[PDB]
RNA sequence: AUAUACCGCCAUCUUCAGCAAACCCUGAUGAAGGCUACAAAGUAAGCGCAAGUACCCACGUAAAGACGUUAGGUCAAGGUGUAGCCC
């Protein structure tokens, strides 16, 4: 039984997002891609700095926002502007959410050579696609 | 409001008939439309016997003057909830009068399911059609039986869930948990055109009553 | 490596490893949220980030980095670990359970007020108790044996209100909630002379269960099956005997006895009947007659024949006691207040 | 016990009101130990006040 | 919480016990009617038997 | 060391269509069972099938394929509970 990405159905108490509702094969399908850059297009570079960038990236946000990103980060790369979507919870206060905002648009900024920007999309909860 | 309840749902109850239903029939007429004529002896039911006039020639021949007192009781009632505006369903697995019954049903303003009834219509209600529904407040089966000669769920049901039923019970019916049991015949067309012509009269003349003695009691 | 790290909900399933082969079938471990007490800004270095775990503003002055000395740190830590060992106790302490007819026993436990109903219906005055947890097990063409709950409960008002349920699910909670829902729709009425005790002796069988019911005193007590004085004291009736022969299927025991304490003629109702006045002679009240019921009706001038010798069928027990031939090192033993 | 799990209860013959618990209303009979859980030295007492 | 019992008295008894009882906090809308104006017979379920022995039905053949 | 503690990814029936919570009913309120369309107690959210989608059509092939079975495979992808070594 395929297993990959798929949240397995239970009593219908388990909320799940609209991205893991979806299994993998519905990539391009009825979801996008987290992460968009040129890396993986045909006779591009770079796909795997990019792919090691973009896990830090995300392991280094899930840890410095803790129990506040809502659901999964977007990674964006323009020239080499990286914008870093993240759905975040009310919670937190404001003022610990500009600390954090500025701490990681400049350390990330400084860690890989680019600028960085950090866009905040604040929900009261998080948003349920469906009960599984 | 409580003068106006005492004076409308209470007044009525103080009267033998109020609303007059013994006029709507006569042993001639429940005799002419057949209300009298049952099944074979072999298809009797036990229950039924005490309103069996007897066997003619192996067929039963049911007791007029019971059907008589009984349908003044099941019309008296009827005509009461029809007037305390409560909700009137009638039921019927017979397809010869499905057809007839809707139309009385609709004509008189009440409810009517004379198609399969599916299992907790209810004792499901609830769920079936939404916590807040309203479930019939008076049962009326023109015929007690289903389609393969057993009783009607929707009698157990009704018994179940407080619901007072009338009902026509031929010679193989089972009047045990009928509220208003009317012993008649209910496979003769004369006999149901009869039995729905009753009830819509019964049932049209108890809200036309309701609606004078409300008019009466708010001019004043 | 800081790449093969994973997050705090993977650790924790991994390890607590409740789905799995052994959980199929059941051929302990707690999950601790790890980031209840941690505060965002707060390492083991000691640093105040102002606007992060420290107040942006300081007396009109936005603060400055700084570092809390080494005895700071240690008092910071001490109460940090004073927080985690307090909620940690406070988890592990737990709360006495009274219980039923025996410790370890489902029955006679209470179970509380039935749901409240959808229009506007409320079961606040019900009290709800077990009778019985059962564990039955079907074996299933591909899931093997498959284990479930079947619960009786009984449900009363002490007002005479008593009904009772069987729900079944698997798991025992539900199953509790099914039973003691499904009751409050299936209540009888239970006739109580004088509010304390029923109407007559009833003596019946249900299946092959007998249940001699004696008629009592007040402050006789209920001297029942214990089952049968749960029943009671939702009922409402305070003073009964109570014998269970035969076998003590509680089930069958719960069913006949609602049948026999629902068949039982009052006695407006057996004045009714034979149209006369039903007397009570009570031995403290001396040879003074007491009218408990009359007919509605008219009384019959007929005073009933005379029979010289009963044809009642006599229970040999009955007989026994009282020629006081039945010795037993087990009747009209003290046991505390029911 | 009863009695002895709460200090201000004092079994003394002038205390009716106490003692009224340990006597059955209907019947005028001391309730024997079990029924009450009452020890048996606080049973006699009790008795004794009840006398 | 009407009693769902239909084989425990009659639907009246057990409208008038329960809001004897208070479970019912008001009567159904025909219990006035039904108590005014009652059936023949109090509609209790009874379970129907086949005769055995010399037992007959007292039906009689009209001649 | 332990896949007979697991997460992770899967084989298998599956070249299936059923799994179903929450209710209702039947069985005397036992484990249990719940269908007849000229219908006779079932209603069912959700998952799956189906549908939708990719490739060259609406066909076909992919993909998908639930709940469970084989303590099926993997502690040697990595992580991890328990246990074990630390000159
Ligand atoms: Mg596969
Ligand atoms: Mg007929
Ligand atoms: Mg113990
Ligand atoms: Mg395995
Ligand atoms: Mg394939
Ligand atoms: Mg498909
Ligand atoms: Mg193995
Ligand atoms: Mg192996
Ligand atoms: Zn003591």
């Amino acid at each position: 039984k395929n297993r990959a990405a798929r949240v397995r159905v239970s009593k219908g108490d388990k909320p799940v997002t609209y991205e893991e509702a979806h299994a993998p094969h519905y990539i391009a399908h009825r979801k996008g891609w987290l992460s968009l850059h040129t890396g993986n297009l045909d006779g591009e570079d770079h796909a795997a700095e990019r792919t090691v960038e973009d896990v830090f990236l995300r392991k280094f946000m899930w840890g410095t926002f803790p129990g506040c990103l809502a659901d999964q980060l977007v990674l964006k790369r323009r020239g080499n502007q990286l914008e870093i979507c993240a759905v975040v919870l009310r919670q937190l206060s404001p003022h610990k959410y500009y600390f954090l905002v500025g701490y990681s648009e400049t350390l990330l900024s400084y860690f890989y050579k680019c600028p960085v920007r950090l866009h905040l999309q604040t929900v009261p909860s998080k948003v349920v696609y469906k009960y599984l | 409001s409580t003068d106006f309840n005492d004076k409308i749902l209470n007044e009525p109850l103080k009267h033998s008939d109020f609303f007059n239903v013994k006029e709507l029939f006569s042993v001639r007429s429940l005799f002419d439309a057949r209300v009298h004529l049952g099944h074979k002896a072999g298809c009797r039911h036990r229950f039924m016997e005490p309103y069996i006039f007897g066997s003619r020639l192996d067929h039963d021949i049911i007791d007029l003057e019971q059907t008589a007192t009984h349908l003044q009781l099941a019309l008296n009632f009827t005509a009461h909830m029809a007037y305390r505006k409560g909700i009137i369903l009638f039921i019927s697995r017979n397809r010869q009068f499905s057809y007839l019954i809707e139309n009385m049903a609709r004509d008189c303003g009440e409810y009517a399911h004379t198609r399969y009834f599916r299992g907790g219509m209810l004792t499901n209600a609830r769920l079936l059609f939404g916590p807040t529904v309203r479930l019939p407040d008076l049962i009326i089966f023109l015929h007690t039986l289903n389609n393969i000669f057993e009783p009607h769920v929707a009698v157990r049901d009704a018994a179940k869930m407080n619901i007072p039923t009338v009902g026509i019970v031929d010679t193989n019916c089972n009047p045990c948990l009928i509220t208003y049991p009317v012993p008649g015949n209910d496979d003769s067309p004369l006999a149901v055109h009869l039995y729905c012509r009753l009830f819509q009269t019964a049932i049209t003349r108890a809200k036309e009553k309701r609606q004078q003695v409300e008019a009466l009691y708010r001019l004043q | 490596s800081f790449f093969t790290k994973l997050t705090a909900d993977e650790l924790w399933k991994g390890a607590l490893a409740e789905t799995g082969a052994g959980a199929k079938k059941g051929r302990k471990k707690k999950r601790k949220d790890l980031n209840r007490g941690q505060i965002i800004g707060e390492g083991r270095y000691g640093f105040l980030w102002p606007g992060l775990n420290v107040p942006l503003m300081k007396n009109g002055a936005v603060q400055t980095i700084a570092q809390r000395s080494k005895e700071e740190q240690e008092k910071v830590e001490a109460d940090m670990i004073q927080q985690r060992e307090e909620w940690d106790r406070k988890k592990k302490m737990k709360v006495k359970r009274e219980r039923g007819w025996s410790g370890n026993s489902w029955g006679g436990i209470s179970l509380g007020p039935p749901d409240p109903g959808p229009c506007g219906e409320t079961y606040e005055d019900f009290d709800t108790r077990i009778l019985e947890v059962r564990n039955v097990f079907t074996m299933t063409a591909k899931e093997g044996r498959k284990k479930s709950i079947r619960v009786l409960v009984a449900v009363g008002n002490g007002k005479g209100a008593a009904g009772f349920s069987i729900g079944k699910a698997t798991d025992r909670m539900d199953a509790f909630r099914k039973a003691k829902n499904r009751a409050v729709h299936h209540l009888h009425y239970i006739e109580r002379y004088e509010d304390h005790t029923i109407f007559h002796d009833i003596s019946l069988r249900f299946k092959r269960t007998h249940i001699k019911m004696k008629k009592q005193p007040k402050g006789y007590g209920l001297r029942c099956h214990r089952a049968i004085i749960t029943i009671c004291r939702l009922i409402g009736i305070k003073d009964m005997y109570a014998k269970v022969s035969g076998s003590i299927n509680m089930l069958s025991l719960t069913q006949g006895l609602f049948r026999g304490l629902s068949r039982q003629e009052t006695h407006q109702q057996l004045a009714d009947k034979k149209g006369l006045h039903v007397v009570e002679i009570r031995e403290e009240c001396g040879p003074l007659p007491i009218v408990v019921a009359s007919p509605r009706g008219p009384l019959r001038k007929d005073p009933e024949p005379e029979d010289e010798v009963p044809d009642v069928k006599l229970d040999w027990e009955d007989v026994k006691t009282a020629q006081g031939m039945k010795r037993s090192v087990w009747s009209n033993l003290k046991r505390a207040a029911t | 016990c009863p009695i002895c799990r709460d200090h201000k209860l004092h079994v003394d013959f002038r205390n009716v009101k106490l003692l009224e618990q340990f006597v059955c209303a209907h019947t005028g009979i001391i309730f024997y130990a079990p029924y009450t859980g009452v020890c048996v030295k606080q049973h006699k007492r009790l008795t004794q006040a009840i006398q | 919480a009407g009693s769902r019992l239909e084989t425990v008295g009659s639907i009246f008894s057990r409208t008038r016990d329960l809001v004897r009882a208070g479970v019912l906090k008001e009567k159904p809308l025909w219990f006035d009617v039904y108590d005014a104006f009652p059936p023949l017979r109090e509609p209790v379920f009874q379970r129907p038997r086949v005769r055995y022995g010399k037992a007959k039905a007292p039906i009689q053949d009209i001649w």
